[PDB]
């Protein structure tokens, strides 16, 4: 054990306590492990000898056991170097196989694009003509929206958290930059107004209705004035709610917690609506689908599900992975579900078969940050070794990589126009990295021979005070809204 | 129904345990505070599992007082099933 | 103390430099808590075996035994893909919007009349 | 390595349970199986730290993990039928190595309840202005050219409007340019002019006495104090030759009128005295060199009485042992000066005020010497060995500080 | 350790009461 | 530290509550370790109600607990509930004062004056003001 890689010394001291067969029999990480198969991409320069090695009889027996327990995966290229392999390894199954990262995805974004998925490919929600009353006010947002760049720096605005002496576990915010949820450790979801607009529910079904009919003003007719805060708390989780999604209409918050449920919340009723019994363990994310409809969530019993806000049931259950999904992640044409984990890998699922179409391994930690790019082509995603690994999805050879951060990444964003990726961590810093330079080169050998690139892509740095950046967020006009807990 | 009417004389009798403190706990498990009269009740439930240990607890004291001793509760809870623990590492 | 002392080197043997306030108690009254109930169950298992003294066969059986009716780790993978499959299976349903309000049924929704007693 | 719990406390725990003559081999078997679970759950708890994106941990992440694994949380008790106490816990047990274990159920009630926080919020703040990161408190930090000043022009006009702020005009334009003193994290590199501006500023300002100047000077250097950013022992050698003047200088303004505030400005200086012997200390250079200064100052022969008086109360708020070495041997000379004053017709000089202030000073301090190391007796005419200042009214301020003692 | 850094510090080679003028000419 | 006074405000007021009951007909001076023992068991039925009689009532549909729900759930605890009029019936009962909060000035909170520089348009008006 002492001499391997550096990287695998947290993967070594769950084995030195495996010293039994029935401690192992109830482990069910090292079980899947043991009955898989190790993926071990090599080049054929490095197999002719290996197999001139191990197919002669005296040594007839690690030749055995690599023939059981390892898949070898092949290609004809040069052999990579040290600092290329260890770049795209450190998972258990590891390097996982080029005819699974060679499925058509379609990665391009809904109304042409031939990457783009039909409109009737997953039955997503309709819009109206108000829909369209939106995206005349969004592109006015989009205006004062500046180009960022490497040269308009985007200014940051923290939303500390004072207080919190119940330990904050979650944070969302809205699309539009309104309210800001908060999970919590005391089992409460706390909703803030951040505009001056103070948070108002309809009284009741007995109140709500003797309102409005054809008023013209209907939703401010309906609204409470007797209800009206700047604070909102939600109450009804038996465990420390660690997921936090809004929807995109606004309404309807979902938070998932310890016990085993995901909650939707109204936003108009500012009650609970429906609890989705699926998991019986902690569900450590979920996230609403761009459209609204459909919603991910990824728990301790290594799947992630598929909900549709309408059946007390999932539809798609994805349940490829050896560990925790801790993070799961819609694409923004929600036709693909990223779902990062805790076995160091990250999978994307498409929403029709269930299939997982991409395998992303290189990370040494479990993941804690996922975020897509709105272009939909690439994928970002952080773990708790303080890597950045900038992924393809029409190729899948995670091109870049950012490791700056020095410890847990736990949040990520593109910018609205893709100029800039902020990446907040533990280390209580949110750097920026130039995402335009990041893609600019962007097969057959499975890798691109990535750079060293990470000095050239940061743009800052901004160190906080003693404050772990939770959340981070774009405005539609591109400013950076962050969220972490004073400590 | 006694309990109804019980629990209806429940706006005076501030209890042994505040409200604000009863509240918590109760906060703390998803029960908001809707009424003040059934965090009283719950409060009052809590003094009364409390007592009955002590009162029972009292009696395997006076055969062996005015002191409650570990080896007091240990034979006053082995009658509600509950095996109290020494602390025995500090 | 003796115990305690040991399991503050557990814990430094596994990088575990600063944990909770009382980690190193707590977790000892688990330990004690765990070899209790095992001792327990292994002279019953002795008893029940008739011996003059307690033996490691007898224990062994306990910890089996232990496992079994508490330890359920999460569902293994031949159970979990097997699920995803039969449940994968089944297309995707179309969705009319003002057909009704998008929920589960109300029985499974938490929105009932919500009733509280009358304050007299 | 695997560190497993020892053996040698596996059978401690089996022989205190009726389980006798256990071997070696079934000890050891007890503490590999539990050294196991141990390290089963600190693994399993390790998950819930780190998504629970805190590393220092909130007693509670060994409650999830006990859970997780479908054993009951709660420690010390063990429910057999599960029903009243299920997987929910009881938030451990608060015990200790170094305990009493002994308890008292009407000492719990004496204890005073502790104060509970304000429900949490939301700040917004600035991280980063077009890529700058701001330093506001929520961020943790031959004809050759012309020569520029190491200020800037926003730092130049701060400055200046913080001392014009501070001379005291208006007393909401002092507090806040005294907070902003006592808090600007960028003060450094602007304190050579602060300190200059202070220093002449005393040295000019008692040439006419004028007390407010001195009174805000005395603030400034104050609010410069408890500032924790800026380095001040580089300046100190201008910051207490100002306050030493203030303490045992004249008053060339009338000293009946503002001597109340002539009281205050000696105490403001007093206590920044006090904290600068507090600060700042190496070995015999700035606490003896003012306690010298304060003696002689005190020993000296015919001094004026204003002089005495702030020289008095500099050498008084020195601390606990200063005046139990420093304030024993002299009650006589303090007497017979006390004695002159009162002999005599003239009291329109300032000698008279200057005699009642020192003598009342005197008899407070000797008042904690008398409680502290001294037990109450004779308390009528015994102070008439000590000249008969304060005696039986002395003896009354004694006994309310012992009413007040008996209050606490 | 006559050439620390603190020996040097003018808070220890100043006396602050020679400094000020105390009405003296 | 205002950190830990969150939780020990209202678990030191839980000892005084405790020390104030083992005053009413029961013993004098007990052993430490069995006063945190009993109010680890305090504290988990407390919270064994909440977590039980909220699933009770979401069972049902609804989201906040009657009586009905209450009085299931401590059938299900083995209470017998009859014999809680009795013992609230008593004049045993002892008022212990509610724990006092961290902050007494509310929001004090004022910044200080230096209003400087506007917003780019950005930067809506309800982001905070750009600094001195």
């Amino acid at each position: 054990h002492g001499d391997q890689e550096c990287y695998y010394q947290d993967d070594l001291r769950v084995l030195s306590s495996l010293t039994k067969k029935e401690h192992m029999k109830g482990n069910e990480t090292m079980l899947d492990f043991r009955t898989s198969k190790f993926v071990l991409r090599i080049s054929r320069d490095s197999y002719q000898l290996l197999k001139r090695h191990l197919q002669e009889k005296q040594n007839n027996q690690i030749w055995n056991i690599v023939q059981e327990h390892l898949y070898i995966d092949i290609f004809d290229g040069m052999p990579r170097s040290k600092q290329q392999i260890d770049a795209m390894v450190g998972s258990l199954a590891g390097e996982a196989k080029r005819e699974a990262n060679k499925s058509k995805v379609f990665f391009g974004l809904l109304k042409q694009d031939p990457n783009a998925p039909p409109q009737n490919r997953i039955p997503l929600p309709e819009l109206k003509d108000s829909d369209k009353l939106d995206k005349i006010m969004n592109m006015k947002e989009t205006t004062k929206r500046v180009r960022l760049g490497p040269d308009c720096l985007p200014s940051i605005c923290f939303y500390t958290f004072l207080n919190a002496y119940q330990g904050l576990t979650a944070v969302d915010v809205t699309d539009d930059s309104s309210l800001i949820a908060g999970g919590f450790a005391d089992s409460t979801v706390r909703v803030w107004s951040v505009t001056p607009k103070k948070l108002r529910s309809v009284k009741q079904a007995s109140d709500l209705s003797l309102i409005d009919k054809e008023s013209d003003d209907v939703l401010e007719r309906i609204m409470d004035e007797k209800t009206a805060s700047e604070l909102k708390i939600l109450y009804g989780h038996s465990g420390p709610v660690y997921g936090a999604s809004f929807s995109p209409d606004r309404n309807y918050l979902l938070s998932s917690s310890e016990d085993g449920t995901v909650r939707l919340w109204s936003l108009q009723t500012f009650t609970c609506l429906v609890g989705y019994k699926g998991h019986n363990y902690p569900v450590w994310d979920t996230q609403f689908s761009p459209y609204g409809y459909y919603f991910v969530s990824g728990g301790h019993d290594r799947v992630a599900r598929l909900w549709a806000t309408d059946h007390y049931q999932p539809l798609r259950i994805f349940a490829g992975h050896l560990a925790d999904v801790n993070c799961t992640r819609f694409h923004p044409n929600s036709n693909y579900v990223a779902t990062g984990s805790a076995d160091r890998t990250v999978r994307l699922w498409d929403v029709l078969n269930g299939n997982c179409v991409r395998i992303f391994t290189g990370h040494k930690g479990p993941i804690h940050s996922l975020t897509f790019s709105p272009n939909g082509r690439f994928l970002a995603t952080g773990a708790t070794d303080g890597r950045v690994l900038l992924w393809d999805i029409g190729h899948g050879l995670m091109v870049g990589e950012l490791k700056g951060h020095t410890d847990t990444v736990c949040s990520l964003r593109f910018s609205r126009d893709g100029e800039i990726l902020a990446s907040g961590s533990m280390d209580n810093t949110v750097r920026l990295w130039d995402a335009i330079k990041a893609f600019e080169d962007l097969t057959a050998t499975g890798h691109i021979n990535l750079p060293e690139n990470s000095q050239e892509l940061l743009l800052g740095t901004y160190m906080t005070k003693s404050t772990p950046v939770v959340h981070l967020h774009f405005t539609r006009r591109n400013l950076v809204l962050a969220a972490g807990a004073y400590s | 129904t006694p309990l109804v009417d019980f629990l209806m004389q429940l706006e005076d009798y501030t209890p042994t345990i505040p409200d604000a403190v009863t509240g918590y706990y109760l906060n703390r498990a998803g029960f908001e505070a809707s009424d003040p009269r059934i965090i009283r009740l719950i409060s009052l439930a809590a003094q009364k599992f409390i007592s009955d240990i002590a009162n029972d607890a009292l009696q395997h004291c006076k055969m062996k007082k005015y002191t409650l001793t570990m080896e007091d509760l240990t034979p006053a809870l082995s009658e509600y099933g509950i095996n109290v623990k020494k602390p025995h590492y500090f | 103390p003796k115990d305690a002392q040991m399991m503050a080197q557990i814990l430094k043997d596994m990088g575990i430099t600063e944990y909770e306030p009382r980690v190193i108690n707590q977790m000892l009254e688990f330990a004690f808590r765990y070899v209790t109930t095992i001792l327990d169950d292994a002279k019953i298992y002795s008893s029940h075996a008739k011996k003059a003294t307690v033996d490691a066969d007898d224990v062994r059986l306990a910890i089996q035994c232990r496992a079994d009716q508490s330890f359920t780790s999460p569902p293994p993978r031949d159970f979990l893909l097997d699920i995803a499959r039969q449940r994968n299976q089944t297309p995707l349903p179309l969705i009319k919007p003002y057909s009704g309000p998008r929920l589960p049924p109300d029985r499974y929704c938490l929105t009932a009349p919500n009733y509280r007693l009358k304050s007299l | 390595s695997n560190t497993v719990l020892p053996s040698e406390s596996m059978k401690v725990v089996a022989e205190s349970m009726g389980i006798a003559q256990i071997q070696e081999e079934t000890c050891q078997l007890l503490t590999d199986e539990v050294s196991y679970r141990i390290k089963e759950i600190a693994q399993d708890a390790l998950k819930f730290m780190h998504m629970g994106k805190r590393q220092k941990l909130t007693t509670s992440d060994i409650d999830y993990a006990l859970k997780l694994k479908n054993v009951e949380p709660l420690y010390g008790f063990h429910a057999q039928e599960f029903i009243p106490f299920r997987f929910a816990s009881g938030g451990g047990r608060e015990l200790y190595f170094y305990e009493e274990k002994e308890v008292d159920l009407s000492d719990i009630i004496n204890t005073p309840l502790p104060r509970v926080p304000l429900d949490v919020c939301l700040k917004a703040h600035w991280l980063s202005i077009e890529g700058c990161q701001p330093a506001i408190p929520e961020n943790p930090p031959r004809l050759k050219p012309r020569s520029i000043h190491e200020l800037s022009v926003e730092q130049q006009l701060y400055y200046k409007e913080i001392t014009e702020a501070c001379v005291g005009s208006c007393e909401a334009k002092r507090a806040e340019a005294l907070q902003s003193i006592a808090t600007d994290p960028g003060l450094y590199q602007m304190l050579p002019r602060f300190s200059t501006f202070i220093s002449e500023g005393v040295r000019v300002n008692v040439v006419q006495n004028n007390l407010a100047l001195l009174i805000y000077l005395m603030r400034m250097v104050k609010a410069l104090m408890d500032n924790p950013t800026l380095y001040l022992e580089k300046y100190v050698h201008e910051l207490i030759p100002a306050v030493m003047t203030c303490i045992v200088s004249r008053q060339l303004c009338l000293r009946p009128d503002v001597d109340n505030h002539w009281a205050l400005r000696d105490f403001a200086a007093r206590l920044v005295a006090q904290i600068c012997k507090h600060f700042s200390t190496t070995t015999n250079n700035i606490q003896s060199r003012i306690t010298k200064t304060f003696t002689k100052s005190w020993v000296d022969e015919k001094t004026p009485w204003t002089t005495r008086y702030g020289s008095i109360a500099g050498l008084a708020e020195l601390g606990h042992d200063v005046i139990k070495t420093l304030i024993l041997p002299r009650l006589q000379q303090e007497g017979e000066r006390i004695r002159s004053v009162l002999d005599g017709p003239v009291l329109s000089n300032i000698d008279r005020i200057g005699a009642d202030h020192v003598q009342s000073l005197l008899l407070k301090h000797c008042a904690p010497v008398l409680a502290k190391l001294r037990p109450p007796p004779d308390n009528q005419d015994a102070y008439r060995a000590e000249f008969g200042s304060l005696g039986p009214l002395l003896c009354s301020q004694v006994v309310k500080a012992r009413a007040q003692a008996a209050l606490q | 350790d006559l050439l620390a850094d603190e020996n040097f510090l003018m808070v220890t080679q100043l006396h602050w009461e020679d400094d000020i003028i105390w009405d003296g000419e | 530290n205002p950190a830990d006074n969150y939780h020990l405000a209202r678990r030191r007021t839980l000892q005084v509550v405790v020390s104030s009951l083992l005053t009413e007909a029961g013993f004098e001076s007990a052993e430490k370790a069995s006063v945190e023992t009993l109010t680890e068991m305090l504290q988990s039925y407390i919270s064994e109600i909440g977590r039980s009689a909220k699933s009770y009532c979401e069972h049902t549909a609804r989201t906040q607990p009657t009586l009905s729900d209450i009085v299931v759930t401590l059938v299900e605890m083995g209470f017998n509930v009859d014999t809680l009029p009795a013992y609230a019936k008593r004049s045993q009962r002892m008022v212990i004062t509610a724990p006092p909060v961290t902050n007494q000035p509310v929001t004090p909170k004022a910044l200080t004056a230096g209003q400087n520089r506007p917003h780019p348009p950005h930067i809506p008006s309800h982001f905070p003001e750009f600094p001195d």
